[PDB]
């Protein structure tokens, strides 16, 4: 039951940050599947290995955990978001409050009239740091 | 969670497991219905706070007030609204296993970020009497 | 007793827990009340090993002293109920939840005595406060007096303490891993005994001082006996052989240091040799830290 | 379903009050050979927690766990006798010892509990090992049979009530069809009151012990004599060890376990008893000189 | 009737060695008790019968038990001695009636008295107020002690009757040889309607 707290801890640590300065994300992702294919790891561990992948790909590689706003402020829905998820002290279905610290940080260009633009952004860097998964 | 983002059409998507249109069958999917509705309308509860208040007020099953407290606390989260704080307060003065757990959490959510110094000396004192690993 | 058939009354922890559980069984609005049970145990010398006990329905008026009720029939049923489960469990006395003695007690002592002569009281407390043990043992004896007053059933004190078995030991062990008392080593443990001992003498003497002050003024008829003994006390104080005692005590101390000196010295040498061992292990670890 | 279906899920726990446990250990160790058994009296809160408040043995025959001296008249008579004390309690379960080995249920064991399952539906069978339990955790588990029939019928992955977990092994003997066919593991707790804790905490009445006493000063010189001579004997061997260790590699001083009388270990073993003694030996005399001045 | 708790108060006294009733008043006392217990174990199928004494420091010889056979077997070994008291006895009777299996039984004391009472009426009618609180019924059987006594017990049994004539009644037994007055004056047919 320490393994259950160190697999999910890793998958929270890394959500769509990829090979930028932590190449370990292919090493741990392998390890999230290592212990689903096995029938030699305890259910109370497997349960924390499924979410290790389930939050990683959360939202389609779009949402991330960040308790305060990039503006700068600790907004409450996120704080509670990861405070009542981690908590399984006695209750097991507390595993949805992680949709309130999920934010799809993306530039949302909105036109002067509160409508939809068409406009794009130069690459100042290669698509490897841009990233986003590879379906195989 | 999967359909967080639907507003006026969410009552219809969840209308095939929510009470009234659905049989009292497995109160699990009714309580789960209400909880889900508090997930979709979390922090923005408008008409949904009233809907959930009519679902808890006339509730007679323990599972319905479980998931129901979980939906209602989310829809009126960060607010004050003294009506829902005292309804959820009656859930806790009723002393029933799984209704008082979710109801306790839901009352902490209704008064989130505030809490009257009276609500504290209410809740801690009621924690001295009670006896449970879930409600307490 | 004058008889060497009683002396060390040794009560096992589960009894203590048992009377402290009984005191909350009754405890509704019938609390603030003496509650009484019977002590089951074994013994075969100067001991009365207490082991089991069970409440006996008991009532008592709160202003009278001849209005007490004790379902002795209940006893002659249960006593057999527990015998049928463990042989070797006679009735070695009966306990009374304090806080101290009541005039009524002697009466009870004779409705319990209809079973076993030698029965003893064991006053146990329902409130931790004392710094000595919450277990005082009395016997019902009788005597004659130099004043010429009729014989009496008094109560006489016998030394007391609590012991244990392997079972008991282990259960208690388990229950005190919150309040750890083992972090404390030997030397300090016994210094604790010698400060905590003064914490006893201090309050005992204090109680005698309140008593003497109680008869001198705010009158309370004198009982010559107490004052008698209280004289032996002040003759026994170590005084009259002052000079010689001084010259000796100093000498025995002198010896004591001589041997402490030696002890601390050896201790030092040994620790230092330990240090040499560390330094040499460090040099040879430094040859390994290089290499490749 | 147009109405709820049967339910079971539960993280079943047993509170055993500091009173009970001591009785189960003691009485249970009484019968190392022929294990005893006893009824469990207490209350039953909500439906997640058994509260065993007290227990009392039962008699037996002279071969083992008979239920022909588990008379219904014994437990009847006793239940009435404890109503007249002030214990409105009911039977919640039955415990026994399997001393010397693992906390498991045997065929007769299982079967027996089946009777406490017909008579009543809420029964925990609690298990104490007065031998192995010695010192430390106190081996004590709890078990409840599981409907083996329903398991055969497809509810085999449906006997999982929501308990927490912590894994066992040596009883995998009958726990591989125990935990996973015949019963399961409940988890044990305690309730450490503060009044019981301040009670047991007592183990010394010192107002006549040390500090108001001190050993005999001719008994105390005969003690020093002996030790401080043993110092000499050990000393010599100590020089002979300091010449050796210098001229050898730590593998040969490692396996040096013939005559442990030589090394430091005994000069420390001594000095800390000697000193102790004496120092305090020391203060006791001084303290009394002022205290009873 | 309803299940009840009965307490037989028998008296020890030098007065319990008078030939003025059936051979010796001792023996006769025994027979009377033996009938009043048996007669209240057939009114109800279940009924608890006690047995205390009313002399010296009032004592219990058997607590509440349904077996008339214990009530008769302790009663054989009494002795006529001592000076009775009414106060001590009554008050220990309550303490014996509280402790019982089941709290649906009624509190009834069947009291036999037989030597001059030495307590003043002022205290007895305080105890009768405490019994009025505790809802205790008490029947007093004057097996003797009516010509050697001015009945303070009249103001005792009227302190328990605010309006009920069964709440408490003082039954007399004519002091002649009167074989036939200790059987009809019984409390199961003297001061109530039932006679089963």
């Amino acid at each position: 039951y320490v393994r259950q707290g160190a697999l999910i801890a890793s998958a929270l640590i890394m959500i769509q940050q990829t090979e930028i300065t932590c190449p370990k994300v292919n090493q741990f992702r392998q390890l999230y599947s290592k212990v689903i294919n096995d029938k030699h790891d305890d259910v109370m561990a497997k349960f924390g290995a499924i979410l290790a992948q389930g939050i990683l790909d959360a939202g389609g590689h779009n949402v991330t955990i960040s308790l305060q706003s990039r503006t700068g402020h600790t907004h409450m829905p996120s704080v509670v978001g990861v405070l009542v998820f981690t908590q399984f002290w006695f209750w097991f279905p507390l595993s949805h409050f992680l949709s309130l610290a999920y934010t799809p940080t993306c530039v949302i260009g909105l036109n002067k009239d509160l409508k939809m633009p068409k406009v794009q952004y130069k690459s100042n860097c290669k698509p490897s740091t841009f990233a986003y998964p590879a379906p195989l | 969670v999967i359909h967080k983002g639907h507003e006026k059409e969410a009552l219809q998507l969840m209308a095939t497991y929510l009470p009234k249109d659905t049989s009292p069958g497995s109160a699990y999917q009714e309580g789960g219905g209400l909880y889900a509705l508090g997930l979709i309308h979390a922090n923005h509860g408008g008409d949904i706070i009233d809907y959930l208040l009519n679902q808890l007020k006339n509730a007679s099953n323990d599972i319905v007030r479980h998931g129901g407290s979980l939906g209602l606390g989310l829809a009126a989260m960060g607010t004050a609204r003294q009506d829902v704080y005292d309804l959820l307060k009656t859930n806790l003065y009723q002393d029933d296993a799984v209704t008082g757990e979710a109801a306790g959490l839901a009352l902490g959510l209704v008064m989130l970020g505030s809490k009257n110094a009276q609500a504290i000396e209410d809740m801690v004192g009621y924690a001295q009497e009670t006896q449970h690993e879930k409600i307490l | 007793m004058p008889e060497l058939a009683v002396q060390k009354v040794v009560v096992h922890p589960l009894v203590l827990l048992s009377v402290v559980d009984h005191f909350n069984r009754i405890g509704k609005v019938g609390n603030q009340k003496r509650v009484v049970g019977v002590l089951l145990g074994s013994w075969q010398k100067k001991v009365l090993d207490v082991s089991n006990s069970f409440a006996v329905p008991f009532d008592e008026d709160d202003k009278d002293d001849s209005v007490w009720f004790l379902d002795h029939d209940y006893l002659e049923n249960m006593y057999g109920m527990f015998k049928k489960v463990n042989a070797r469990e006679r009735i070695v006395g009966w306990y009374h939840t304090g806080p101290k003695l009541h005039k009524n007690d002697i009466a009870i002592n004779e409705l319990m005595k209809r079973y076993c002569p030698n029965s003893v009281l064991v006053i146990i407390d329902v409130k931790p406060k004392d710094l000595g043990l919450p277990t005082e043992a009395y016997i019902s004896v009788e005597e004659v007096h130099d004043d010429g007053t009729p014989t009496s059933k008094t109560f006489e004190h016998v030394t007391s303490e609590i012991g244990a078995e392997e079972a008991e030991e282990v259960g208690v062990e388990h229950l005190l891993r919150d309040i750890k008392d083992t972090t404390v080593g030997t030397l300090s443990q016994r210094i604790t005994n010698q400060v905590h001992g003064l914490k006893g003498l201090n309050s005992k003497l204090l109680d005698i001082r309140s008593y003497l002050e109680k008869v001198a003024t705010g009158k309370l008829p004198i009982n010559h006996q107490i004052i008698y003994q209280l004289q032996d006390v002040f003759n026994l104080l170590p005084d009259v052989s002052l000079q010689e005692f001084v010259k000796a005590f100093y000498l025995k101390t002198n010896d004591q240091m001589v041997v402490v000196y030696l002890a601390s010295l050896i201790r030092s040498v040994v620790a230092l040799h330990n240090l040499i061992n560390n330094k040499i292990a460090n040099r040879d670890a430094e040859k390994k830290e290089g290499q490749e | 379903p147009p109405t709820d279906a049967p339910a079971v899920d539960t993280a079943e726990q047993v509170y055993i009050s500091s009173l009970a446990l001591l009785k189960m250990l003691k009485h249970g160790r009484a019968g190392v050979p022929m294990e005893v058994m006893g009824l469990m009296l207490g209350e039953f809160v909500d439906d997640y927690t058994v509260r065993v408040i007290d227990v009392f043995a039962m008699p037996q025959s002279g071969t083992g766990v008979s239920v022909e001296a588990v008379d219904p008249v014994f437990q009847a008579k006793m239940l009435d006798m404890l109503k007249q004390t002030g214990r409105p309690e009911m039977v919640v379960g039955w415990y026994h010892s399997h001393p010397g080995f693992g906390c498991w249920l045997s065929g007769v064991d299982i079967n027996t509990q089946q009777s406490f399952e017909a008579l009543s539906e809420r029964a925990v069978a609690v298990v104490v090992d007065p031998i192995q339990s010695v010192k430390g955790k106190v081996v004590i588990d709890a078990f409840r049979l599981i409907n083996a029939n329903m398991m055969v019928l497809g509810h085999e992955p449906r006997q999982t009530t929501s308990n927490l977990g912590h894994l066992n092994k040596p009883s995998i003997q009958a726990l591989i069809h125990g935990l996973n066919r015949h019963y399961y593991s409940i988890t044990i707790n305690y309730r450490k009151n503060e009044l019981e804790q301040k009670m047991l905490l007592n183990l010394h009445k010192k107002s006549w012990m040390e500090g108001l006493t001190l050993q005999d000063y001719s008994e105390h010189c005969k003690h020093n004599e002996s030790v401080v001579k043993e110092m000499l004997e050990l000393a010599k061997n100590y020089n002979k060890a300091v010449e050796e260790e210098d001229k050898m590699t730590p593998e040969q001083l490692a396996i040096k376990n013939v005559g442990k009388q030589d090394p430091k270990r005994h000069l420390e073993e001594h000095v800390d008893v000697l000193m102790t003694s004496n120092i305090v030996q020391c203060l006791a005399a001084m303290l009394d000189t002022v205290v009873f001045k | 009737m309803v299940l009840e708790s009965t307490m037989v108060c028998v008296d020890n006294s030098e007065y319990m060695r008078n030939g003025d009733f059936l051979p010796t008043r001792l023996q006769a006392q025994q027979d009377a008790v033996n009938i009043v217990c048996h007669s209240k174990t057939r009114s109800n199928p279940e009924n608890n019968v006690g047995l205390i004494t009313l002399a010296n420091d009032c004592e219990v010889l058997t607590t509440l038990t349904p077996d008339t056979g214990r009530i008769l077997s302790k009663l054989h070994t009494v002795q006529p001695k001592g000076k009775i008291t009414f106060c001590t006895g009554i008050r220990v009777a309550h303490l014996a009636l509280k402790h019982r299996q089941g709290k649906n039984h009624k509190m009834r004391i069947i009291a036999f008295v037989g030597s001059p009472v030495e307590d003043n009426e002022k205290d007895l009618v305080k105890l009768a107020k405490r019994l009025k609180k505790e809802k205790v019924n008490v029947d007093i059987i004057n097996f003797g002690e009516e010509e050697v006594n001015t009945e303070k017990l009249t103001a005792f049994v009227n302190t328990l009757n605010g309006k009920d004539g069964t709440g408490s009644h003082l039954v007399t037994v004519p002091p002649g040889p009167s074989l036939a007055d200790a059987l009809i004056s019984s409390p199961i047919l003297a001061g109530e309607g039932g006679a089963m």
